[PDB]
């Protein structure tokens, strides 16, 4: 195949000489590992789509201890780039045929591309991505020199391009030298234009940087793999569904176009938030995290994430009318809405001798400022628990008389459990005084019913009334 | 208990475990000197029953790789295989009535050794069971035994997370009954039929080996919960299973009716006797012997008269009932103080059965 087999024999030696960019990609690995082997299709395939670009070695590190102890190698596969015969970083990409030429084609330069032709810039922004396109007619512009450090700066993240062909530097600037952006094409919209002019009366690196990440997403991006880490981390609304424009463009349209019509009017009216649509499917293990149901339904579910960390869920179903999501919007910005939590239904009845516990009453119970509660994390399959079950409820059959201590249990695995409590094992017991709910301590003694007597009477809050028999 | 263990390795050749005698029988890349750190393996099998026969044994070529169910994923969170798992692997497994074992061992790649030619095996992870083939009582609570020992590779806190299984499998089609994976908040499949298991690290010791314990507790067992249950133990990239087979059963209450006899002129012929042979399971093998006790023949010879038995009758917990029945003949005067009994003999019995009678007048 086109993949070099490097050993510790001539790994030193062939590893310099490299294509155009002296750059080469280099995957330790082991044959046994089963990452390993699903990989190996892909490289094979990434290798012989990158010949005479980058070329793409693997090392056996079961045959090649040496080389493997040298680059720090402890799991399987490790993809490394190198340069020039140097460790360059690792391959932040995912383990595809198409990833890898893709990342490695934009990493063998140059920085921006250039554009000589009206034919190269035409198909240079019917890209996926976004463009950043300079437009420069002087060839010593200090202008066009600021850009390349953007370029370099920011390549990591963003498509650059630059020319100073005739045509192209007349129509998108009149002094001569511009920055256009351009959105992919596929995402245009009636609701925001298409392409953003940097405006800025003096151009520098910093304030392109900035007129970057200010202006490539427009009102709401496709959060895809690739830009996640670019969308996410702010306020942000995530509408999900089956957003795919290869085969369901039309729908994908159909959901954003609403989405964004609601987003306009708010942001308009100047509230602050981010707003995108993503794959139900290529983000289904996120969907959790909002307790929502990930149903080939084709509606979209809404769900919006603090930069803070708080999670509010559209309840109400998505209305092709955006009425619903203009409702769960508005109350938002006026702090009508209740965070999201994992939780049992609220017991109907709920009258001890053991208060049961879940997330959406643990406040109320739990950090009753009035009251002393000893709390039982328990797990549905922990047979320790089983087993304190019968000696914790009589424990609360004999604290039933004090109005001062409220004995409960919660099931852990079936409830967020709140942020100052840690539930390390099971069960995890921990006793909240009156007055320090936001202290409460960790419960280490004995699980017998003693023990339990013992501890209350001498941390309870107000002298205990323990029922004797 | 032993000090070698007669092996196949299969993909069979003959192997063999050294818990160093020669063996150019052996090939010896299968005859394996093993140290056990955690210390299991050798512990289970130096309480062996001296005299019991010798164990099974099988050997054969083990791959670390990630737990299959998606529940266990949270022990790989990584996208990658750990370098400390290089090297080949041979897992063993261990059954007798005794105990039923499993083990992950990494042999040196080459036999070679001054004194005797034979193989250094390490133990990584042992799991094992003293409870292979568990009898319960119906309605009774049954507690499957289960331990573990984990030696972390000392290439580099406490023990770490794992993973613990229960099943009961039948025709190629398993029940999930339980499975955690304690040190490791994740969404857990529910649990099965009441069932909990003692799933815990038996202490939390710096840097190991480590003990460990995973015992299942299935509440009143019936016979519908009767037969093969599989246990695995999980860790990062391995795993350990044992089996165990569930038998369920249930002695029967024997009892005669009437219950006493009243005084009968002599040539007239008792009360139909009926010998309640009551909630016993499994159904077959019950046996209704019926006997005439101190009469003019040996306290015991076997009763004259009609007999028959009724149909099965079955109840909700799925054990059984049955009735003998008893025609006498005419009594005869040196039968007075006799007595007519009916001996139910069952597997889940002695020798001698299980008896009621009943005293002639
Ligand atoms: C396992 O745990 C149970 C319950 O704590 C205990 O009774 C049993 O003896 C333990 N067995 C082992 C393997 O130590």
């Amino acid at each position: 195949s086109d993949v070099l087999e490097l050993t510790d024999d001539n790994f030193e030696s062939r590893i310099s000489d490299t294509g155009s960019a002296g750059l080469m990609l280099v995957e330790f690995f082991a044959p046994w590992c089963g990452h390993a082997k699903r990989l190996a299709p892909e490289y094979e395939a990434a290798a012989t789509r990158l010949k005479g670009i980058v070329p793409l070695a693997k090392v056996d590190c079961t045959a090649n201890t040496n080389t493997c102890n040298k680059y720090g190698v402890s799991g399987y596969p490790t993809l490394k780039i190198f340069r020039d015969g140097e460790e360059a970083g690792a391959y932040d990409g995912p383990r595809t045929a198409d990833g890898i030429v893709s990342h490695l084609k934009k990493q063998a330069g140059p920085a921006s591309v250039p554009l000589r032709t009206e034919e190269e810039f035409k198909k240079f922004i019917s890209d996926k991505d976004a463009s950043i396109v300079g437009f420069f007619d002087d060839s010593f512009s200090e202008a066009h020199s600021e850009f390349l450090k953007a370029a370099s700066n920011l390549r990591d993240n963003y498509r650059f391009a630059h020319t100073n062909v005739e045509s192209l530097v007349n129509e998108y600037d009149d002094n001569g030298e511009g920055i256009i952006l351009f959105r992919p094409s596929h995402l245009t919209n009636k609701f925001e234009d298409k392409t953003v002019a940097y405006t800025e009366q003096k151009m520098t690196s910093g304030k392109i940087k900035k007129f970057i990440q200010e202006n490539i997403f427009g009102i709401c991006p496709h959060m895809t793999e690739d830009n996640k880490d670019l969308i996410q981390g702010k306020d942000l609304l995530i509408a999900y569904y089956d957003v795919d424009y290869e085969k369901n463009a039309k729908g994908s349209n159909y959901w954003r176009n609403r989405v964004m019509m609601v987003a306009k009017k708010f942001l308009d009216a100047g509230h602050k938030l981010n707003f995108a649509v993503a794959s139900r499917k290529t983000f289904s293990h996120e969907l959790s995290d909002f307790g929502l149901e990930s149903t080939a339904g084709e509606i979209p579910v809404v769900a919006i994430r603090t930069a803070k960390g708080e999670k509010f869920v559209m309840q109400e179903e998505f209305s092709r009318d955006g009425k619903a999501l203009e409702r769960f919007l508005q109350d938002y910005f006026d702090g009508n809405l209740k965070r999201y939590l994992k939780s049992e239904p609220i017991p109907e009845s709920n009258d001890g001798p053991v208060k049961v516990v879940v997330a959406e009453n643990f406040d109320e119970i739990v950090n009753n400022e009035n009251k002393d509660v000893l709390i039982e994390f328990y797990a549905p399959w922990c047979g320790h628990c089983k087993n304190l079950e019968p000696k914790y409820k009589e424990l609360g059959e004999k604290l039933s008389k004090d109005p001062n201590i409220v004995i409960a249990k919660m099931d852990a695995t079936a409830n967020d459990v709140p942020s100052p409590y840690e539930v390390r094992g099971f069960p995890t017991i921990y006793f909240s005084p009156a007055n320090k709910k936001l202290n409460p301590k960790k419960y280490e003694g004995g699980r017998e019913l003693s023990d339990f007597i013992s501890y209350l009477q001498r941390e309870a809050t107000n002298p205990p009334v323990i029922q004797e028999e | 208990g032993p000090a070698v263990i007669e092996c196949w390795f299969v993909e069979k050749r003959p192997g063999a475990l050294l818990l160093p005698p020669p063996r150019p029988d052996l090939d010896p890349e299968l005859y394996l000197s093993v140290h056990d750190p955690a210390g299991a393996l050798q512990a289970a099998f130096r309480r062996y029953p001296r005299g019991a026969p010798a164990p099974h044994c099988e050997m054969s070529r083990f791959v670390p790789l990630p737990a299959s169910a998606k529940w266990a994923s949270g022990l790989t969170p990584a996208q990658n295989c750990p370098r400390a798992l290089d090297g080949a692997w041979l897992m063993v497994s261990i059954s007798s009535p005794v105990l039923s074992l499993s083990s992950l061992l990494r042999p040196q790649p080459e036999p070679q050794q001054e004194p005797v030619l034979i193989t250094m095996a390490t133990v990584v992870l042992t799991v094992l069971t003293h409870t292979p083939a568990p009898r319960v009582r119906l309605g009774q609570d049954a507690l499957l035994d289960l331990s573990f020992a984990y030696m972390p590779p000392t290439s580099e806190p406490g023990p770490p997370p794992f993973g613990l299984e229960w099943r009961r499998q039948h025709l190629g089609k398993g029940h999930l009954l339980l499975a955690a994976t304690p040190g490791l908040n994740g969404q857990m499949p529910a649990a099965q039929e009441g069932a909990v298991a003692f799933a815990a690290w038996d202490d939390d010791e710096p840097w190991g080996p480590w003990t460990g314990n995973g015992t299942f507790w299935l509440p009143r067992v019936q016979p519908f919960q009767e037969g093969t249950y599989l246990a695995t133990i999980h860790l990062p990239y391995l795993q350990g299973q044992v089996t165990l087979e569930l038998a369920v059963y249930k002695p029967p209450k024997v009892s005669l009716m009437p219950a006493t006899l009243a005084r009968a002129a002599p040539g007239e012929a008792p009360p139909e006797l009926l010998c309640l042979v009551s909630h016993f399971y499994p159904s077959g093998g019950l046996e209704v012997e019926w006997e005439l006790r101190g009469g003019p023949g040996g306290r015991s010879q076997k009763a004259e008269g009609q007999r028959w038995l009724s149909a099965l009758r079955h109840h909700s917990d799925g054990s059984v009932s049955l009735s003998g029945h008893l025609q006498p003949p005419p009594v005869t005067t040196e039968q007075h103080g006799a007595r007519y009994a009916c001996r139910i003999h069952h597997p889940s019995l002695p020798a001698s059965g299980r008896s009621a009678e009943v005293t002639l007048e």
